[PDB]
């Protein structure tokens, strides 16, 4: 499960997962800001709960 | 452009199995109508290349036809004079056969030229 | 200064720190036909670190 | 007729072997050219052109242009209004892509129609 769509959720293969992770890292690099790290930490705690 | 149609249709297909607004059934058909019209229009404007090429070839034959008539005429008078100026039966037999062949071929060329226009 | 093919004022709130220009036409070579779409230029001021 | 060609050619060849004349050689060359032209003309005769494809469907095809133009700006205005009204992101991106697609396709259709007429 890697995507969303109206009336349902969508699926993909391993290549989609690797490309998505690479794109997430690249956009993390291009748009750095303190807001990002604060949100990341707090959302990590909530996700663990 | 053609691939864009497939993406647009695939994404609009998923707004109908999750919602109403029959307007997504009213726009999802006009789109396929335009697709069919465009890929029909394609080969039609594609064919115009061959037509003008075909027309050009029909211009050269019309101008060889001109030169062939003059050749036939001149050779007719020359062979008639040679027939008039000879005194050997072999030659007159050959020239009889010639004149017959020239008349037949001239008639056929005239008929074909009339047909071409 | 950057080249682009996307026409502004179709979604203009995205670009509010740009001045856009139209600088020519480009021939899109395909299997059949001739497109001749316009070409734009994006201008901006900046300074990094 | 072809038999007449080869017979008369052999006869003139034999006649010229015993005596040389300017006109004789001239008619020999002209007859060879005429035989070749007849052969090529007959080769074109049993084939003709493709007039069957020259008279394909063309009547209404000239008039659905106005019909398509009828529904071009109608659907473009419908898409514009629907993009303005909507509030999701899925629908927004789909409608923006559709608007781009129609702009490109209608420009292509107009250019193709202008070139062909």
């Amino acid at each position: 499960p890697i995507g969303e769509s109206p009336k349902g959720v969508e699926d993909g293969s391993i290549g989609k997962v690797c490309r998505t992770l690479l794109a997430k890292s690249v956009f993390n690099s291009l748009y750095a800001s303190p807001q990002l790290e604060g949100f990341s930490a707090e959302s990590r705690k909530l996700l663990l709960v | 452009t053609v691939s864009s149609f497939q993406d647009i249709l695939l994404r609009m297909s998923k707004m109908q199995l999750g919602s109403s607004s029959e307007d997504l059934n009213g726009m999802i058909t006009q789109f396929e109508s335009l697709k069919l019209y465009r890929d029909s229009l394609g080969e039609a404007v594609m064919r115009m290349g061959d037509l003008h090429s075909l027309q050009n070839r029909n211009g050269k034959w019309r101008e060889q036809l001109g030169q062939k008539f003059e050749e036939i005429r001149w050779l007719i008078e020359e062979v008639r004079h040679r027939l008039k100026t000879t005194e050997n039966s072999f030659e007159q037999i050959t020239f009889m056969q010639a004149l017959q062949l020239l008349f037949e071929v001239e008639q056929e060329i005239r008929t074909f030229s009339f047909q071409l226009i | 200064m950057e080249f682009s093919l996307t026409d502004p004022r179709l979604e203009p709130h995205k670009w509010e720190k740009y001045c856009v220009l139209e600088i020519g036409d480009m021939l899109l070579r395909s299997a059949i036909g001739q497109m001749s779409r316009p070409m734009f230029l994006y201008v901006r001021t900046n300074g990094t670190s």
